[PDB]
DNA sequence: TGCGAAATTCCATGACA
DNA sequence: ATTGTCATGGAATTTCGCA
DNA sequence: TGCGAAATTCCATGACA
DNA sequence: ATTGTCATGGAATTTCGCA
């Protein structure tokens, strides 16, 4: 008030162009703008203004400035706009994000088999002789892969099945999603007993378990390619489906997951002969070699418009299970620490610890 | 002539039958020549069809070019003979009376069967669940001939469980007196 | 077996090269390749043999290829493989595609107001007031939108609220996707009589109804703006949100709805007043140049691999609602006619004439 | 001054008690005065409540800077002067027994009058369903002032419905008879 | 005739079962 | 017989205020 | 030393609730 | 406290067979 009182007299004050003249009338301070005559408010004013045009649809940055404009102006708008886009809660935890995650990380490929595992479950399928779930256990340096049948997504099945294929050999590390068979102090204490380390992924990241999801789109594709005018019966499909995948070439590798297992094919249609006339160990050796040389694929390049998390930043974590008409972000939190540029720690809505994929997060709009 | 190698040959043979664990009696005993690598499957029965119900696990992993075995029932069966022709499964019997295998493979049977003893004692129905550590135990014995474990023959790398505490194999005096007993 | 004879006494055959020792062993056909040896098959098993190489696991050109190569060589083996996976159903309607779809159109905007309407059914909702589902009916020239709840996404419940609708202005065109209230008999003969042509979206692309689902986007994100912190009683903020998104400026056109459909804010908040001194005859004259001069988006740039339909070429439809293990593409149908590079008929699975999308087509593989 | 607009001005107005149609037995008429456009909305009584209900309804599409009517009961409560002061609408009233309105207004509402009396007749019970038509036809009539219908005023378009056949607007010889009955 | 800053435009991103 | 769309907020670009 | 063709590699595309 | 993956089939590139 006291501000605009000096503008009408001619005195310059800054942000307000001096080649423009500030008049009053009907006792409201004005100025003729290219675009017409606005009134200038008073700054005590500003804030209330840009919240009654922002509260008409919630509109973000220039759609509320073009309702602004249509009456008032003053020095930096966008600035006061952008004030109450920040302040907003529900504009915070309801709009989308314009920034992509970036670009994705290609861990090492594990030095050797039985270095991790990966796990998860497909499922629920059509019943087929009373089991609905296939337990898929993929080696990662490998991609020899176990199948189980089960009646349930359950740590009790799960463990019945990984004690017959630690029969075979312990792995030094499973990975598995945060589903409930997995994540359970019975899981945890029968890892603990044989020495395994039990590593999860993010919440709600099936990428972080592709190398197990990639291998059940193989699981799902060949038992559909199999079943093609017949009843759904997989349960005896699973067999033939898992020596047929493990002695399946990939193309980019060269060789099949029984091969870069055991360095030698066994009775299988169509068994490669090369190493016949090696000894077990010149070919153990070849094998060696075969693991270290394996194609390993680079990050890809980051999107035009990807973000970084930075400790310190305000993020927000992507709701789970948002009910209808219900926000899909959760409130602001913290970057803790940052373990990898895809991977953080935040100081969670509940107030706890909590280690979250990129993916799911955003960068909180307007700082 | 070409080296041994995996899968070559498989020696099958029954173990039982054993006292009942979890309503199971028998033990087939499936062990590669060239490795000595041993997988143990429970069944119910010596039979055929318990016999390929426990080698169609197996052979859903790696199959071999030949089974070796006695001229046992389970595996003179014309079912059996028929279930190996179709996964081309040469199947090798040894002479009747005259049982014969490898050195190699002699040696593993004797440790399979005296470990198997060691720990039937003190909980002879409770085998069962202890079948997987006894193969781990198994396939990560140091061979003396091949200076190798069956687990590093069969895979190439060292293992994550190593065995370096060997049980005595033979029973203690207080492990003789219980098994009198039962 | 008379073409290999020849070529054991030395004797050449085009397609092997002569470099090479052919020889016999064994009673097969062999040669000495850099490889290693390979067994050379008469002609008349080499489809046998691709066939058995291919059925172990379905895998594709490569992973066959490489199966067969462990034992065999023949010249031009690729060309047999290709052969046998474009002959194999299975993996014809299993396998995805590696194609994408070409670029998207984007149809002009609609020259008046009323021109075209699109419709489109938002729900189930929580119930309110006993209602369920939103009639959305989004005007295509100007963006204007008129929402009406109802409790079933109905043929009855529809004919209900255009009648109200109508007594307005009568469109000239309808679009909706083929949902079942705009599909009836009783909706088509309700059309009929008041002369609205209706046009329906290709099935399963409700990116063809895009005017009406981009507007379904922001009605559902106010709804939840509006609903933070309250039980979702969102019958009464039906009029606010209609309200609220019709004088909603899109900052790429600088106008609301509103100004597009009437030239002039009504007693809204921050109602522009530039035309204030402008007769009303002046007003729609600058009306009718502003709806003719608005942003008009163009077809973006073709993604490197992408696919354009043939008339005659062999395409497949994706199934609907795909069953578990159940193949995810209907058998190879013939293109008719295309009616736009987008949009094609096709010789149905069923024998029909059907008017499809490519994004719901793969061009089937190996021709 | 500033040339009229649309929006300026919104007329309102009962018409009724008609005979029942699916439960209803008034309409509240809406025009603008600038386009002449008009709104009906059929309520079940002349009050505050049915009112504000409709009226909920078209300010959804459009609010007028001004409403007009008589110093009917429903438009002078208190209640409607609260729901018009929550929208920025200023309520405008015409003196007691002297209703004043617009050339325009005035002719448009005689339209209206004497096109429900047309359509009333044969079937008084049925003009709900019509409403819709009636709306249609009144904001596509032509005006002789404006040499514009109330639709192309609004929306500086022609319309998909135009009405080159008016209707006599006149009683027939025996719509005249069958209504003396009624 | 050019600078710093504000204002406007650009546009990738994502969501409309 | 049909066809994506557009609010969003950082960044890129243009325009403004002044000289 | 270079050509046409076959063979191999490349890699965008899409799907793993 | 953790992290995408890889079969696929046209296209791009390299290698082969021959001279
Ligand atoms: C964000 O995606 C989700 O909400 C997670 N959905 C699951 C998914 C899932 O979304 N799978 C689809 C999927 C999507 C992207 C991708 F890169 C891989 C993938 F598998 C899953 O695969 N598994 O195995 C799950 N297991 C669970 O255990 C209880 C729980 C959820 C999933
Ligand atoms: C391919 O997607 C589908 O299967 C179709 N789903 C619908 C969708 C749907 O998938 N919406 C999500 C969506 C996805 C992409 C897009 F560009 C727009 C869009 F709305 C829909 O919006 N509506 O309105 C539907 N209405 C129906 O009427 C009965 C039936 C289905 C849908
Ligand atoms: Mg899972
Ligand atoms: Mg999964
Ligand atoms: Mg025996
Ligand atoms: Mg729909
Ligand atoms: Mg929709
Ligand atoms: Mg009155
Ligand atoms: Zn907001
Ligand atoms: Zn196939």
């Amino acid at each position: 008030d006291a501000e605009l009182d000096q503008l009408l007299q001619g005195h310059y004050i800054k942000g307000y162009p001096k080649q423009y003249t500030y008049f009053l009338e009907d006792g409201k301070v004005k100025v003729s703008r290219p675009e017409g005559v606005k009134i200038i408010p008073p700054q005590s004013d500003r804030q209330k203004i840009v919240l009654q045009a922002h509260n008409l649809a919630h509109t973000g940055r220039e759609a509320t400035l073009l309702k602004i404009a249509n009456l008032y102006w003053w020095p930096n708008m966008r600035k006061d706009v952008v004030k109450q886009l920040g302040r907003c809660q529900q504009c915070l935890i309801t709009n989308a994000s314009n920034k992509a995650s970036g670009p994705i990380l290609r861990p090492d490929r594990p030095q050797k088999p039985f270095d991790k595992f990966f796990i998860d479950y497909i499922g629920p399928l059509p019943p087929s002789q009373g089991y609905l779930y296939v337990l898929v256990v993929v080696d990662g340096m490998t991609g020899f892969t176990w199948l189980y049948p089960t009646k349930a997504p359950s740590t009790s099945a799960t463990v019945k099945s990984l004690n017959v294929l630690t029969s075979i050999a312990i792995p030094k590390v499973i990975h598995s999603d945060q589903g409930a068979a997995f994540t359970s102090s019975t899981f945890a204490e029968w890892a603990k007993e044989r020495g395994i380390h039990l590593e999860f992924s993010t919440p709600y990241h099936p990428q972080s378990s592709g190398k197990v999801e990639r291998k059940n789109s193989d699981i799902k594709r060949l038992l559909t390619k199999l079943l093609v005018g017949r009843p759904t019966k997989w349960y005896d499909l699973l067999p033939v489906v898992q020596l047929a995948l493990n002695n399946t070439y990939s193309p980019v590798l060269k060789y099949t997951p029984h091969q870069l297992l055991f360095g030698i094919d066994s009775n299988t249609p169509f068994a490669n002969q090369d190493t016949l006339d090696l000894t077990r160990e010149e070919e153990l050796s070849l094998l060696q070699e075969i693991r270290t040389s394996l194609y390993h694929p680079s990050t890809p390049p980051a999107s035009s418009r990807s973000w970084s998390p930075v400790v310190g930043q305000l993020v927000q974590e992507r709701v789970a299970r948002p009910a209808s008409l219900r926000p899909r972000w959760h409130k602001p939190s913290t970057v803790l620490k940052v373990l990898n540029p895809r991977t953080v720690v935040i100081l969670d809505h509940l107030g706890n610890n909590r280690t979250v994929s990129i993916d799911n997060l955003k960068p909180t709009s307007h700082q | 002539d070409r080296p041994q190698k995996p899968f070559d040959k498989f020696f099958i043979d029954y173990i039982g039958p054993l006292p009942p664990s979890q309503g199971y009696l028998y033990v087939l005993v499936v062990v590669d020549g060239m490795t000595g690598f041993t997988w143990l499957y429970p069944t119910k029965a010596p039979s055929t069809s318990a016999t390929v119900k426990s080698l169609n696990v197996l052979t859903s992993i790696a199959i071999p070019k030949v089974i070796h075995s006695d001229q046992g029932a389970a595996f003179t069966s014309s079912t059996f003979a028929e279930w190996a022709k179709e996964r081309g499964i040469h199947l090798e019997f040894s002479t009747p009376y005259h049982p014969q295998s490898s050195g190699k493979v002699e040696r593993k049977n004797s440790d399979i069967k005296r470990l198997l003893t060691k720990l039937l004692v003190g909980r002879p129905t409770k085998w069962y669940d202890l079948l997987p550590v006894v193969q781990l135990a198994l396939n990560n014995t140091y061979s003396p001939v091949l200076k190798y474990t069956p687990h590093q023959l069969l895979f190439g790398i060292d293992s994550n469980t190593p065995f370096a505490n060997q049980d005595t194999l033979d029973l203690t005096r207080e492990e003789e007196l219980s098994l009198l007993q039962e």
